[PDB]
């Protein structure tokens, strides 16, 4: 192991089959959970001069 | 919003289809546990913008024509299920001589299955009217 | 990422100036190359530039796969799995959240494509040519340029000193 | 929110009835195109509950 | 009950899916008078 420099990936290429009488309907789905962070207040200090 | 309701604005309240979240406390601050439905695998159709009968342009009330290569129905946007043509679930307006790249399909409605049956009990009636 | 099929029987609209022209070196398309050109824009004292992560080419190509997913995904990509729908049924599904039914697009398919073509090349007409149109953003560069010119113009002050230059008094 | 669907907020995504947007690179900066519908002249009637 | 109503004659698109019918079966029961 050993350290490397490149230039980055926008991402995984994946080009779509556009056409005027071709549709996709799902047929199947699954459930995720995604979790959330959010910060909502900090400790409070006071300070005598 | 996201908790005490339901939620629309996309990818707001969890990537994807939002159904609702359960809050959990945290030290100095709040975590979500969003709860997201994503479509699973998918497959390919063959699909229309309308269907003309008997010269009239019809349309879905809700989804989008669908067929398979050999017919044609009417499935949900985001869930296939296939359903027989009918009117209660299609619409007319007009004529069909402005859709452009109109198709080809006969036309179903419930109503004639009920007349079918009565026409056709009608039918025996009359005939075993003839004995007397 | 997605791209673009070569195909553009995008049912009587163009999308020739937002979709991006090969020609150029850089791959960007019609009016993104007036707002490059209307924007006005290492020093001696410690004052450097750092280059931003993302080089302008790249972010013209993200663009890029934000527009070809939704001319003809709809907006599936988004929240799932691509799919694939011809743009002449996209419009319908639009008019449905506008609470007009959806006859109405292919009873006047002609007259929407012809005004949506009409309204895009008006953009290019009216940025073009009034210089105010993109006030917001020369605001920005000509704040931070005028704040930083003035931090070395500071340093001729005397502050109250008998000289202005550090060796002289030395 | 108004790019990959469509808003339903009055005046969120641009004047009138929405259907859809369009994003463009700029420097420092982006810029949307945002494709309003906006109905045309009108004509009174008589109405009933 | 309700105010500023005002009168008016509904289309019931049905009725005529099952007048007709009857329409034609009283034309049967006439067409069976004859034999
Ligand atoms: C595309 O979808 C069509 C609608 O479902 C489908 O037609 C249906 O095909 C099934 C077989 O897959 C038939 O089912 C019957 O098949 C034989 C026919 O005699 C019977 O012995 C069986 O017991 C069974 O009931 C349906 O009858 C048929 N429906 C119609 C209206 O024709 C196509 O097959 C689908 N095509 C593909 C390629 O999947
Ligand atoms: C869907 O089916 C419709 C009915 O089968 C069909 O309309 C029919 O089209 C044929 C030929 O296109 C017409 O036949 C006449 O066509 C031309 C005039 O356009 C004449 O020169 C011919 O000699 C012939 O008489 C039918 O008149 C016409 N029927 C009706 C009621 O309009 C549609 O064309 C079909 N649509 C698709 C996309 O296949
Ligand atoms: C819609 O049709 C209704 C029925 O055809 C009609 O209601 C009728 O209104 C008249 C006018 O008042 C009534 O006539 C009687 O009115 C009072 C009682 O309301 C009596 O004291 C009078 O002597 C007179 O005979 C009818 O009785 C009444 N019929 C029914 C079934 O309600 C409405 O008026 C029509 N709508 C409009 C806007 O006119
Ligand atoms: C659904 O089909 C598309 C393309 O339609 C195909 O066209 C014919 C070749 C025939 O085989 C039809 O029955 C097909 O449906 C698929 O897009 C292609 O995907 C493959 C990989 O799966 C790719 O190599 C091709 O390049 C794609 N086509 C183009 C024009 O780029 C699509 O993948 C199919 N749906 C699924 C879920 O696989
Ligand atoms: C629809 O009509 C209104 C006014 O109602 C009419 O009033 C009388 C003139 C009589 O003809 C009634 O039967 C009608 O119902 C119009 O509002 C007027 O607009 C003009 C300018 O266009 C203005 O000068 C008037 O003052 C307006 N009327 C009032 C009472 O203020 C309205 O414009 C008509 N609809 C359209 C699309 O023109
Ligand atoms: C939809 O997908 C789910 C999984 O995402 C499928 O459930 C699995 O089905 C296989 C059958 O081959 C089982 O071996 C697995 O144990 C199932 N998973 C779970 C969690 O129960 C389901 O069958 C799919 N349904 C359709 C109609 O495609
Ligand atoms: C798509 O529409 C656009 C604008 O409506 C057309 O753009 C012009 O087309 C003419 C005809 O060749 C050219 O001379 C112009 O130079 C084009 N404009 C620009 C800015 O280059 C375009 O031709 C249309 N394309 C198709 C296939 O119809
Ligand atoms: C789809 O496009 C092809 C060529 O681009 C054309 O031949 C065909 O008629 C089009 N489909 C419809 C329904 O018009
Ligand atoms: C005709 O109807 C009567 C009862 O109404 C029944 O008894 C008789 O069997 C019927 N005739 C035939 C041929 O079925
Ligand atoms: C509407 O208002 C007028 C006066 O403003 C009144 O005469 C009339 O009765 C009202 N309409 C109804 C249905 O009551
Ligand atoms: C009248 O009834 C006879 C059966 O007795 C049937 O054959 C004939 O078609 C009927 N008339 C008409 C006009 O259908």
């Amino acid at each position: 192991q050993s350290i490397i420099a490149y230039t980055m990936s926008l991402g995984a290429e994946n080009s779509v089959a556009y056409s005027n009488n071709s549709i996709a309907i799902p047929t199947n789905f699954t459930i995720s959970v995604t979790t959330e962070i959010l910060p909502v207040s900090m400790t409070k200090t006071s300070v005598d001069c | 919003e996201c908790v005490l309701g339901q939620s629309k604005r996309v990818d707001f309240c969890g990537k994807g289809y939002h159904l609702m979240s359960f809050p959990q406390s945290a030290p100095h601050g709040v975590v979500f546990l969003h709860v997201t439905y994503v479509p699973a695998q998918e497959k390919n159709f063959t699909t229309a913008p309308a269907i003309c009968h008997d010269g009239k342009a019809h349309f879905p009330r809700e989804g989008v024509f669908v067929s398979n290569g050999t017919h044609w129905f009417v499935t949900q946007r985001n869930f296939y299920e296939p359903q027989i043509i009918t009117t209660d679930n299609t619409f007319v307006s007009g004529n069909c001589d402005v859709v452009i790249g109109i198709v080809n399909n006969t036309v179903y409605d419930p109503l004639q299955p009920e007349l079918d049956s009565f026409k056709e009990e009608l039918d025996k009636y009359f005939k075993n009217h003839t004995s007397p | 990422i997605y791209k673009t099929p070569p195909i553009k029987d995008f049912g009587g609209f163009n999308f020739s100036q937002i979709l991006p022209d090969p020609s150029k070196p850089s791959k960007r398309s019609f009016i993104e190359d007036l707002l490059f050109n209307k924007v006005t824009l290492q020093k001696f004292n410690g004052l450097t530039v750092l280059p931003p992560l993302l080089t302008d080419e790249m972010i013209a190509q993200y663009t890029s796969a934000l527009l070809a997913g939704t001319i003809t995904s709809g907006w599936t990509f988004g929240a799932g799995a691509a799919l694939q729908i011809p743009f002449a049924m996209q419009m319908a599904y639009r008019f449905n959240g506008i609470g007009v039914t959806q006859n109405v697009l292919y009873e006047n398919q002609k007259l929407i494509a012809n005004q949506f073509n009409s309204a895009i090349g008006k953009i290019q007409d009216s940025l073009s040519s009034t210089p105010s149109a993109l006030g917001k953003l020369q605001d920005v560069v000509n704040q931070n340029a005028q704040a930083l010119n003035t931090l070395v113009k500071q340093l001729s002050s005397n502050f109250g000193a008998i000289s202005s230059v550090l060796n002289d008094i030395l």
